[PDB]
Formats: C-alpha cells, structure tokens, sequence
RNA sequence: AUAAGUGCUGAAAGCAUCUAAGCAUGAAGCCCCCCUCAAGAUGAGAUUUCCCAUUCCGCAAGGAAGUAAGAUCCCUGAAAG
RNA sequence: GGCACCUCGAUGUCGGCUCAUCGCAUCCUGGGGCUGUAGUCGGUCCCAAGGGUUGGGCUGUUCGCCCAUUAAAGCGGUACGCGAGCUGGGUUCAGAACGUCGUGAGACAGUUCGGUCCCUAUCCGUCGCGGGCGCAGGAAAUUUGAGAGGAGCUGUCCUUAG
C-alpha cells in the first residue's frame, strides 16, 4: 500500500475510492496504491 | 444514463417465477437460479418482462435499484446461456489436468493442487494449457476461477502461473 | 478411545529385538469391570465407569455393595471413569482385560504424582537462588513480591507450599509388551506416581 | 405514615418474549419491573418486585454495528487476565448471560439488588419449564 | 471466527470499482482442540447405590433421644504429612 | 528541565541479584502490500504482544566499545518496578593523602585508600492447608462443566533439487 494520512492521486489514472470507511487511491500503477491511516 | 431505468426483455429459454417473499427463481435449459432480494425493491411481471421499481430516491434505493435488477439480468443470462472464464497458464513444466471432477494443477509446486468444484461447476480442460470454468452463476464461475488464479498469481518478470483470457499482466525487466 | 486403569509396581529394563535398552514401567491391571454405563439420555454425556481392586467385605459399605452388585463381581477399591468410549462394545459387567493393548500403539498415561510436602520456591517452582557468598543473606528465597504501584501482590506470585499429589498425564507413551496372563502392561518410559498407586492407562489423544 | 409493606407481597410471574427487541429497551423495562416499580405497594427495602421470565433470548437484536463492536470485557483477578467477547460471540453462544449482565447492571447494587436479580431467569428458545406457576404473557410498553 | 492483505458478484455513478446488500479466502494472534483446578457455580448442579420415615411430650407449631445406613474419637502406620 | 502541589514529628537514593508483570512505537518467528523485488539476500511499510529475546572482557557503573554465539540478542512503564526481599562497588558522615584554591581554619559534579544496611508480620494482599455451617432427609462414591490457571519458542540437515 501507501498508508499515509494525505492520500491523493498522483497520475491521471488514479482513482479515489472510499472503501469500507478508508479513503484509498487505486491505480493501474501499483506504487500509487494508497490508503489513509 | 441509468441501468435501472431500462427494461430487461425475456424472449425464450428463461422463465422467471416469483414464488416467495422476495425470492426470485429463474428456470431454464442449463439450470435454475434462486436469489432472495431486499424487501424495499419491488419487481413486477409484465408478459415476459421484469420491471424493477424503487420506493424513493435515496442513497440506498439507487444502489439496490441498480443491483437487484443487474443480478436478475445475470440470472437470466446464466439460465439462457451460462458463463465461462478462460484460464491461460504459462511456464516451463507448467500444466493442468482433470481426474473425474477434480482439477489437478501441477504448476510450479512440489505437490499437486487438487481443486474440487463442489456445487456443480463444469471445469473444462480443453488442452493442457487452458482451464475453463463453466456454469450458471457469474458469482460462482468467477469465484472458482479466482480460486484457481489464487493457486499461483502471475509473476511480473516472466508471466508464469494462472492468468485470465486477456489479462494484461504487468511486465518488469528484472535484469 | 480405549483405556484401562491399573496399579504401579516399579520400573524394569527391557531389550527390544535389538540391543536397545528401554526403561519400562510395569502396571498391574487385574481386569476391570464396567460398573455403571452412563448415557447421554439422562446424564448429558457418554462415559463409562471402571472398577479396579478387590476390597474385602469389611472395608466396603452397603452403598458400594449395592452399586457394584448391580453387576455382581466384588466391591472394588478404585472406581474411575473414561469419557467418549466405544459404547457399542462395552456392557455392564464386562471384564475389561489387558488383552486390549498391544506393543504397537501410542498411549496417554494419567497417574497421581508423588507428594513432596511443604516445599520452598526452588524445589517447587524451579526458581534460582541468590549467591551463597559475597556477603549475601539471600538464597533459597522466592523473590520480590512485585512492584509498588498496585499496593499489593498480584495473583500468581509463586511461593512455598505443598508440592506433589496432583493428577498428571504423560502423553504419547509407548507400550513395550503385554502380559495378559499376569495382567501386566509394560510401558516405555516414566509414569507418575508412588509404588502401589493407581494409574489409569488410556489410549493417546494423537 | 404510609404503608410500609413487608411479607404481604404476592409475586406475579410474567413472560417477556425477547424475539425482536433491543436488549437495552427490554431490560430497562424488565429491571424496573423486577423491583416492583410498577407496583403501587412499593417500599424500597423489602423487594416488592415480581418474577420475570425471558424467553427466546437468542433472537434479541441490536442497532447499528453493535454486534461486532460492543465488547463484553471481563477481567479475572490475575495479571494479563482481561478476557473479551463480542456481542455476537455472546449472542450465538449463550444469550442468557448477555441478557442477565444487562439486568445485573440496571438493577441496584447491594444485598437486596442481588436478591431481586434472583427473581429473573432468562432462557434460550421457548422451552420454559416453569408451567407450575401461571406465568402471564407480558408485553412491553414501547 | 478474524487482522493486514487478496478477491468474486456488483451498483450508487450506461463504465469502472474488494461496495451500500450479497458472498469467499486469509496469521505464531482470538475461541476451542491439549494439561490442571473447579458446584461456596448461595445460580450451591447431575448420576448410581444404602438407610428408612421410629420413641416420648404437648392442645398444636415444635422440642429431645435412642438409633439406621454411615462416620468419628482412640490405636497400627506410610505411598501421605 | 521549568513550577514548587504532597511528604523535612524521615516517602532509603545508583548499579547488580531474585522475582516478574505490563505497553507496543515488533528485535526474531507468523501473515502481507510496494520495490530501483530476476534468485539467495534486501529496503520500507501494514497487521500482529502468543512465545522467545545469550555467555563473557573492562568499568561501581546504567550506557558504551569489544570477543564469541543467536532465529533474535527489541525499546520503554511499574517510587529511573522490586533494600520491613539481598548485596553495598559507587555516590552522600567522621580518618588520611594528592592536584588546585584560600593568609587561615578549611573547600572542590577533582581524584585516591578505609568505613555499623536495624525490625519476632497485626491487617490487607499473595502461596498453600484445615475446621464450621450451607447446599429443605441422612449417607458412600462417580462426575458435568460456568469459570480459572497452564502450555503456547525455534534452529539446522536431507528430499523436492543443483
Ligand atoms: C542495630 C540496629 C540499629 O539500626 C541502625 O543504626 C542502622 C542499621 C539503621 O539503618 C537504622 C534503621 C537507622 O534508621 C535510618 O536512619 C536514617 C537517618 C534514615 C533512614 N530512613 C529514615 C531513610 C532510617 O532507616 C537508625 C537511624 O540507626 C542509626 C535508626 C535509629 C532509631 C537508631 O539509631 C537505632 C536505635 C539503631 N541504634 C542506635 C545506635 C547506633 C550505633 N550503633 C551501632 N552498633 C551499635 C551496637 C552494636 C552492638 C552492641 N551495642 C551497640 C550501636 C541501635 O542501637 O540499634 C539501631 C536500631
């Protein structure tokens, strides 16, 4: 992941999905895989 | 610009039978599918047509108004034709087979992988590379297809292991 | 889940089809009798009683004589109970012999350990002592009772008290030999208890 | 000088079915009934309550995410000996203790409060031995 | 049964998505299985078996005085202390 | 460190020994996501406190360096846990000496050598063992388990297989 309290999109293909109560960035690039915590 | 506003038409090979409270049973040539829905969404039977209606315009009624209808439509599609997932596997001595019902994947491990499709799912192995999961539910064909892919997810350097039909597997140049 | 109960005699020393020595316990089990076959329909659990020894008439009481003479053998000294047995095979009044066990299979043994008495923290709980020299007045003593903030000692500060006398199981023991005519089990290893004391030999929970 | 009644206390047996309710709103009307707060011959020191039977404990329900989040904590007297059970772990295993712990909390504390806890007997399902006493079928106010 | 994680179905939001519903995996951790104690668990439980429902009072409740099965005092002791 | 709120009709102060327990901001082991992760090894991160977490040299030392192991040699709470449990090396009494300061008696977070560690446990609290009564008759045995404690660590070698 990228567990960081400032979750935000990096590229143009990142998506910001509020999964199960946590705001995540889900991308095709797996380094841009993020989650707040 | 909405799934739930349209119609779903039921020409033939699919008989939709409302039987109990929200339990929709759909019968046909392949198999029968039963699904119990949430009692807020209402489903009416036009002559060979399902029509879906929501009580209000709320956060959960829009979601159920999509999902109840979409699951009804996939029940109609899996009763009419069924579903199937293709499973390419690439390697050096990487291979699949079947013994009776049980799928035997001899893929990379020093042990055999023995998968049992218990609920009634037809697994084809048409050739020693491919594995096809075939049945009625998307929720069950895709489930056991992911169960087969979970045996070996693909490495990114050499694409090894189980792999779907047109899965763009990420490529790393590990030198 | 098979099992008998017997009495401890001593340790012997047995070669086994090779030059290998085996330390052996000898357990003498004159054949047990099912005294009460407890069922699930009233007692809530499926177990069985077994009796082992032959008391005299003088030592035994009328409730013992009645409970035994339901299935007439003799009033018995040690009644114990085995849970979850093959209750199709056992019946009330059946001589549960030593012919059950063989030299092959694995065995859990429960016996009442040797009593030691009021003993200190080092022989009881295996603690280490302070130095016997360099001015120290501290040895053979149980330790600091604890910290100061709880204003008390926690439960479980291990102290002197009576050591021994608990029922204790050694698991996965192995049988060397069975003498059914002398009513003897030979068991590889060490089995807890004093001499002439009752020890119950179950099958292993493997 | 009002009535201060003692050993003139006829005790009623009630059946409260718990098959759909919330346990906080059931046990608040049950733990008030177990002291006789509904009885006009109420003295605070002689246990003027009546007997309460709770039937179908395993179907009592909760609001929100309380089944997984409400944690029954129970420390022993041993260090590191706090034990935890969720509300579903109490629900599916034994709902009788879960209901009796609510009512132990909502009944007053002391010797007589334990004496009033003695009146209540919570059961799983509808077995309910207790036919020897005419237990009336009781409905809760809300 | 889960935690991290990985997913199916899958909308809201013609798509996409491990999502609100529905489902599934997944740890030396949680609950058991394993060992010990444990009904003073005052919620004091349950089995099997033994003894039987006597003698006076007093107008009753109740009291006392022999006992039954059983146990104990005292004694011989150790495997127990 | 600031402040001086409790204690100067006394709250013994470091390190060690014994005995632990607790927190997780996890040292190993367990499960994982990312990689500038080919493999073996790694880096970082997420979840996890269940268990484990060495023996010496010098030093009073905690700490630190070093030797040799380990799977790892984790950080911190508990009056920097624990002296009515122990030691007394160091601090912090009276002797004496050095350097230095002071005219001086003497003084030094300067050094050095030597220096009285008292208490029969009342109560709580722990660890064990009994005696009473209860348990709606009196007894002898066998028990169910609510609940509670324990245990819970892990290496290397072979095979898969060079
Ligand atoms: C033998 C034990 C002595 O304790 C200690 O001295 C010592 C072990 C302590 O630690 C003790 C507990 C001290 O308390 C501490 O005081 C500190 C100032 C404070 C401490 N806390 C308050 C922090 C506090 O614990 C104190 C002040 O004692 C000085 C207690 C105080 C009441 C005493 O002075 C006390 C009466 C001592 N004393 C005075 C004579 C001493 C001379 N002497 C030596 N040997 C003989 C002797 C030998 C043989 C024959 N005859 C005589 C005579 C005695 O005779 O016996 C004593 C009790």
């Amino acid at each position: 992941m990228k567990v960081r309290p400032s979750v935000k999109p990096i590229c143009e293909k990142c998506k910001v999905i509020r999964r199960k109560g946590k705001v995540m960035v889900i991308c095709e690039n797996p380094k841009h895989k993020q989650k707040q915590g | 610009s909405r799934v739930g506003k349209k119609l779903l038409e039921i020409p033939s090979d699919v008989t939709v039978t409302l039987n109990d409270n929200n339990t929709v049973a759909v019968k046909g040539p392949k198999g029968e599918l039963t699904r119990t829905f949430h009692p807020d969404m209402e489903i009416k039977v036009e002559d060979n047509v399902l029509t879906v209606a929501r009580p209000s315009d709320q956060k959960e009624h829009r979601a159920l108004h999509g999902t109840t209808r979409s699951l009804l439509g996939n029940m109609v599609e899996g009763v009419s034709k069924g579903f199937e997932r293709g499973l390419e596997l690439v390697g050096v001595g990487y291979r699949a087979s079947k013994s009776g019902n049980k799928l035997v994947l001899n893929v990379g491990y020093s042990h055999p992988v023995e998968i049992v499709p218990e609920e009634g799912i037809e697994i084809e192995v048409p050739s020693q590379t491919k594995v096809v999961v075939k049945g009625t539910d998307k929720e069950r064909v895709g489930a056991i297809a992911a169960n087969i892919r979970a045996v070996r997810s693909p490495e990114p350097y050499k694409g090894k292991g189980i792999r779907y039909e047109g899965e763009v597997v990420r490529r790393k140049e590990g030198k | 889940t098979k099992g008998i109960l017997g009495r401890k005699i001593g340790m012997t020393q047995v070669f086994a089809e090779n030059g290998d020595l085996i330390p052996v316990t000898v357990i003498e089990a004159a054949p047990n009798v099912v005294l009460q076959k407890k069922t699930a329909e009233n007692d809530g659990y499926e177990a069985i009683q077994l009796g082992f020894d032959d008391k005299r008439e003088k030592l035994s009481n009328k409730p013992e004589k009645g409970h035994v003479a339901k299935a007439e053998t003799a009033p018995k000294r040690f009644v114990k109970e085995l849970r979850g047995v093959e209750m199709d095979a056992y019946e009330v009044g059946q001589e549960v012999k030593v012919e059950i066990f063989s030299a092959g299979e694995i065995v859990d043994v429960t016996g009442v350990s040797k009593g030691k008495g009021f003993q200190g923290a080092i022989k009881r709980h295996g603690q280490s002592r302070g130095p016997m020299s360099h001015g120290s007045r501290y040895h053979r003593r149980p330790g600091s009772m604890g910290p100061v903030d709880p204003n008390r000692v926690f439960k479980g500060k291990l102290l002197p008290g009576r050591m021994g006398g608990e029922q204790i199981t050694v698991q996965n023991l192995e049988i060397v030999k069975v003498d059914a005519e002398r009513n003897l089990l030979l068991i590889k290893g060490n089995v807890p208890g004093a001499k002439k004391s009752l020890i119950t030999v179950k099958s292993a929970v493997k | 000088t009002p009535m201060a009644n003692a050993s003139t206390i006829e005790r009623k047996w009630l059946v409260v079915d718990a098959a759909g309710k919330t346990l906080g709103r059931l046990s608040s009307e049950v733990a008030a009934i177990l002291r006789g707060k509904h009885k006009p011959t109420y003295t605070p020191h002689v246990d003027t309550g009546d007997h309460v039977i709770i039937i179908n404990a395993e179907k009592i329900e909760l609001t929100g995410k309380k089944l997984t989040d409400k944690i029954y904590y129970r420390h022993t007297q041993h260090p590191g000996g706090l034990k935890s059970r969720t509300a579903l772990e109490m629900r599916t295993n034994y709902p009788e203790k879960m209901l009796e712990l609510a009512i132990k909390g909502m009944l007053p504390k002391g010797s007589l409060g334990r004496q009033m806890f003695k009146k209540l007997n919570v059961y799983r399902g509808s077995e309910h031995p207790h036919e020897a006493q005419k237990p009336e079928v009781y409905e809760l106010r809300g």
